[PDB]
């Protein structure tokens, strides 16, 4: 039988975050899971033009949206802060990628 | 020469093994690992698949008293009911309006469409693990094809190739699965004869073609309208269709690990999953006496960029002098740094260009080409993106130690904290000395 | 998709016969996706159907 | 794209226009001559 | 890449900016204000004659 392909979502880009505008013509199942030990299955319908934001482990992020193939994410080691330069620069360009040892380090 | 080392099950990740064989030139070779499957050996259960019931025209006794017998059928029920005076599209069914009865039964056969439509209930076993890497031999593009359980090598262009036993057993299907078409379900499906009404396994069979069908589905026959022969019944819907539209999701989308399901053969692929040890038989035309390679001399590294994007953002220059015309092995001296170039080439006195993937805010690392070392290092810049639709070329940053050079920051209050406390014992043991002495 | 179905013919008098059955239809959803005709673009998934013979 | 604003005009009449509708061709099938694309769906019809 | 500076309003006077994109090698843009125009917005009153 031939099933419909939904149409592709507008893709933006945070820290750690994916945001993807749906545009579905019909009730169209969106699921996703990490690619880890716990992949934390989630799904949903929508039945409407939507904004959906998805958290992205440092495993990273499969992503399935209606019958399109399934899109994998991974995060970068991206920072505001940065490395070298003065003290401050510094704890927060280590806070930002590793916001658990940074803490419990200093 | 037998060399044996072991890569991460990541699918779609090359990684970098040195042979190191004295006497002999440095070799590279880099080995992918293009597929990985687990197929679990199946034994099948039973089936499962929508019921038909059946239902003889009732036998309407006037006047007269009807009885039935107890027959085999996988979900008989029969029935009599008294004083039924039922009607025709002309008129009266009989006689006489008293004292009447009528015999109903059913039965519940397998419906013709078990053939094509049907869940199969499986139990799931060990599961051959297999494997296809690609290998990057004397600069050629090689694949093999094995299991992964230490045996079945497999030779090409001479080099024996043996992978795994798996470094784990772990797999996404358990010890009951359902395959409906080409989807896979870990459920606890019922034990055959046990099957219960309106759930999976209502209705069973061994075999999809076996006359001998198990069905439990509450089938009760009721008193029929008066006035007509109709023959009513309660009973279960199919487990069957009700599973179908409950079904939830398959283990193709719920599956740890990104482990991609596909069935016929029922078969997990690509599972990042442990590691797996690989032992290649090396032929002595492969390797280059040290006498006989290049030998460099007075080299030295420079970094014009470097970005830790995990897509080889950083570049390397390396200046050499070269004793001859010939090929070099590169490899990194570093699990932080990894180096994208298998080999280089060297000629005269000239550079060479290769590029590299580090997770390090600072680079600090030794590139090894052939019998030769270099010290290379500099600072390295954040991505500006944030997501990527690949994964890391480089490995994790592992536990602190490894941190952003001018850190000397930490060097200088620990030691400032260091030297005062220092000095703080001086004092304290001088004076105890003193007053040690003084009695 | 509906509740009920209804099948009928005219008779050889020109009168109408038609007989209602209470049934519900309501189709499986084949794919990921809720659609109510066959595209000109998309994917094709295996299902089951009656033959014509 | 998807959103108000992803067609623009000066004047009703003008034919100076800016779009971004993230329109991409996509690959024909089983022996059809028919051109697919994805595109978003008007920012206008949505915010109606 | 986006780059971000300020000028002066001073039209026919060109200044420079460096952009600094690590990994690439630097680039200089030059901006010269050729025309600043300040229009009002007006309502008229009347028209006197």
């Amino acid at each position: 039988c031939r099933v419909p392909k939904a149409r592709n979502p507008t893709v933006t880009y945070g820290k750690n975050q994916v945001i993807m505008l749906l545009y579905p013509d019909h009730p169209t199942l969106l699921s996703y899971r990490n690619m880890g030990e716990e992949p934390n299955y989630q799904e949903e319908w929508v039945m409407h033009k939507k904004e959906v934001v998805l958290t992205v482990p440092t495993e990273g992020l499969e992503v399935t949206w209606g019958n399109n193939e399934p899109y994998k994410y991974w995060p970068q080691l991206s920072t505001n802060g940065t490395a070298h330069g003065h003290p401050h620069e510094i704890i927060l360009y280590y806070y930002e990628l590793y916001p658990t040892m940074t803490v419990v380090v200093v | 020469y037998e060399h044996v080392t072991v890569i991460p099950n990541t699918v779609g990740v090359p990684y970098k093994t040195l042979v190191n064989r004295p006497g002999y030139s440095p070799m590279v070779l880099e080995m992918e690992l293009l597929s990985v499957t687990l197929e679990p050996t199946l034994s099948l259960d039973y089936i499962t698949c929508e019921y038909k019931t059946v239902i003889p025209s009732p036998y309407v006794k006037c006047c007269g008293t009807a009885e039935c017998k107890d027959k085999n059928l996988p979900d008989y029920s029969c029935k009599v009911f008294t004083g039924v005076y039922p009607f025709m599209w002309g008129g009266a069914y009989c006689f006489c309006d008293a004292e009447n009865t009528q015999l109903s039964e059913a039965h519940v056969e397998k419906s013709e469409s078990c053939k094509t439509e049907f869940a199969s209930a499986y139990r799931a076993h060990t599961a051959s693990a297999s494997a296809k890497l690609r290998v990057l031999y004397q600069g050629n593009n090689i694949t093999v094809t094995a299991y992964a359980n230490g045996d079945h090598a497999v030779t090409v262009k001479d080099a024996k190739f043996i992978v795994g036993p798996m470094s784990s057993a772990w797999t996404p299907f358990d010890n009951k699965i359902v395959v409906y078409k080409g989807d896979v379900y870990n459920m606890d499906y019922p034990p055959f004869g046990a099957g219960r009404p309106g759930q999976f396994g209502d209705i069973q069979s061994r075999t999809p073609e076996s006359k001998d069908v198990y069905a439990n589905t509450q089938l009760v026959l009721q008193r029929p309208a008066a006035g007509t022969v109709h023959v009513p019944y309660s009973q279960a819907p199919s487990g069957f269709k009700y599973w179908l539209k409950e079904r939830g999701a398959s283990l193709q989308h719920t599956a740890p690990f990104g482990c991609q399901i596909a069935t016929n053969p029922v078969r997990a692929v690509n599972c990042a999953v442990g590691n797996m040890p690989i032992s290649i038989d090396i032929p002595e035309a492969a390797f280059t006496r040290v006498v006989d390679a290049p030998s460099l001399t007075d080299m030295s590294c420079e970094v014009p960029a470097c970005t830790h994007s995990s897509d080889f953002g950083g570049v390397a220059v390396i200046k050499y002098a070269a004793s001859k015309k010939g090929k070099c092995a590169v490899h990194s001296m570093t699990n932080a740094v990894t180096i994208r170039e298998a080999e280089i080439e060297v000629e005269g006195n000239s550079q060479l260009q290769i590029s590299f993937s580090t997770a390090l805010a600072s680079a600090e690392f030794r590139v090894q080409v052939c019998s030769t070392q270099v010290h290379c290092a500099a600072e390295c810049h954040p991505p500006k993106d944030h997501i990527v639709n690949y994964p890391a070329s480089h490995t994790t940053l592992g536990v602190q130690d490894i941190s952003a050079t001018a850190m000397s920051w930490v060097q200088k209050i620990t030691g400032g904290v260091g030297l005062v406390v220092a000095v703080a014992a001086l004092i304290l043991i001088v004076v105890l000395c003193v007053s040690f002495s003084r009695h | 998709k509906g509740e009920t179905l209804t099948v009928g013919f005219t008779d050889s008098r020109k009168i109408s016969h038609s007989c209602t059955h209470p049934f519900h239809h309501d189709p499986p959803v084949i794919g990921r996706e809720k659609f109510h005709s066959r595209p000109q673009h998309g994917k094709e998934l295996p299902c089951s159907t009656y033959v014509q013979s």
